[PDB]
């Protein structure tokens, strides 16, 4: 179904590169493995640090595993997870935390819980 | 994975781990040599400190000293880097620092220079289109003054010759082989010095305005010197510090590749026993 | 076997004790060939100082070694080698050189092997 006349143009493009940006980041998992990201290049460095934040974000609560913590599930509609994935992309929200993008849903419940500690 | 590849894999990675451990021990000597050097030159600082605080104080003074009330048409910035990579954050730092600090104050490059000793720091200057003026770009290990006597002259000459009536240099302060502090420092104009003694002073005055001109390019000059070997102390350190990291990492790797490696021999050496026995007994 | 339940406690915490020294000991061996013996703090150079020994003394004389060596051999209880190797811990012999350690017995062979040298 991952085809721009079934789920749209933007959708399209937005998947395609969110799976280009996690590509290149798998591609230099053994550089960081053995010596960190201190001699990556600037792009290399921007890579990484967008593909973290895309990682961390493609993870959510769930309504069914609210007995193993006490965390409340979240029902995230399309055409949220669309917009917040372009807005990773492009940028906007490079100065949060990465821990702020763990377990939330929403792309507005990052904002609120990187609020809710320290920023 | 095949074993072939598992077992080149687990080769380069012995190999690597032999290297940085060399390096880190070479980095080790150097940041011994280091040390005591930068321990040779605190005399001559403590006397000329001395002799400057005794003079400079009490009186009006050369434009050096003081003289706040200068206009700033133009800033000048004094950034020291390594000519090498593979120190951790040591250049990396300084850089950011360097960048901020510009951008938070400066709207245009009109307005203020660079004097960047290192070809990191030169390489990230030129990639950002930024008015670097003068750099260096090679220096020893244990770098002597007359390896920087004539760029610090250069660099206290401009501030006496208008070209820019502001100093500011950024290195990274050496506190221990863990920890490096990147450090902004007041060069020109003297903004304040302490007091030990009023007449303390070695050279009883022929002139005030005599003396001043020649003991206050050689006190920056000696300050420029002093945050030079800090500088390669950090540095050192900061190599050591990396490849000591890098070894334990890849022996950590070497490890659990040799696992995965048993694992698929033992795996490979079942397969084939399986299928000779399988068409043993298909007869 | 090594558990203070069944070998006691003494004997637990010493063997404990002459492991971690000659831990730190096999730790400090870059650093002393790289700088030398006399960078060291002076905790490490005691450190280095009582584990040569304890090395030392964990060499013994076999009796089957007399046909070549000339020395006849001992037999050492447990009491006796806990007691030296805490009195070793505890630099009751820190003064006597170290290759007064080498090949013996009980711990007053040590002694003795000293003053015999000098």
């Amino acid at each position: 179904a991952l085809a721009p006349e079934i789920v749209g143009e933007e959708h399209y493009q937005v998947a395609r590169k969110v799976q280009q940006t996690l590509q290149r980041y798998k591609e230099l998992q053994d550089i960081i493995a053995i010596l960190g990201m201190d001699e990556l290049s600037d792009e290399d460095k921007l890579v990484v640090h967008r593909a973290r934040r895309i990682q961390f974000f493609l993870s959510q609560n769930f309504h069914v595993a609210e007995q193993f913590t006490g965390q409340p599930g979240s029902y995230v509609p399309v055409k949220e997870t669309v917009r917040g994935f372009k807005e990773i992309l492009e940028g906007k929200y490079d100065h949060l935390p990465e821990d702020a993008f763990r377990l939330v849903g929403r792309i507005e419940e990052v904002v609120e819980k990187a609020k809710a500690m320290g920023v | 994975a095949s074993l072939r590849d598992i077992k080149t894999r687990i080769n380069a990675t012995k190999k690597t781990s032999q290297i940085t451990k060399a390096m880190e021990m070479v980095s080790t000597s150097k940041l011994n040599r280091a040390e005591q050097n930068a321990k040779s030159f605190v005399p001559y600082m403590e006397k000329i400190q001395e002799v400057v605080a005794n003079v400079a104080l009490g009186a009006g003074g050369a434009s050096h000293p003081m003289l706040v009330s200068r206009p700033v048409k133009k800033t000048g910035y004094l950034v020291i880097t390594s000519d090498r990579g593979l120190a951790g954050a040591y250049n990396s730092n300084v850089l950011r620092l360097v960048y901020q600090t510009i951008q938070k104050r400066h709207a245009s490059p009109d307005e203020y220079a660079i004097i960047v000793i290192g070809r990191v720091g030169l390489s990230f200057f030129r990639k950002r289109n930024m008015p670097v003026i003068l750099d260096i770009t090679r220096l020893p290990d244990q770098p002597s003054f007359a390896d920087i006597k004539e760029i610090a002259r250069k660099t206290v000459g401009l501030f006496a010759d208008g070209t820019f009536d502001e100093l500011y240099m950024y290195y990274n302060h050496y506190v221990s082989a863990i920890q490096q502090e990147v450090t902004e420092r007041k060069l020109l104009p003297l903004t304040d010095l302490a007091e030990n003694k009023q007449r303390t002073v070695y050279e009883f005055e022929p002139s005030q305005e005599e003396i001043l001109d020649v003991l206050l390019p050689q006190y920056a000059e000696s300050l420029i010197y002093g945050a030079l070997l800090d500088a390669k102390a950090s540095e050192h350190a900061a190599r050591m510090t990396a490849m000591k990291n890098a070894t334990d990492n890849a022996n950590e790797l070497i490890r659990t590749l040799t696992l995965s490696y048993n694992r698929a021999r033992q795996a490979a050496i079942t397969q084939e026993i399986t299928e000779i026995v399988a068409g043993a007994n298909a007869l």
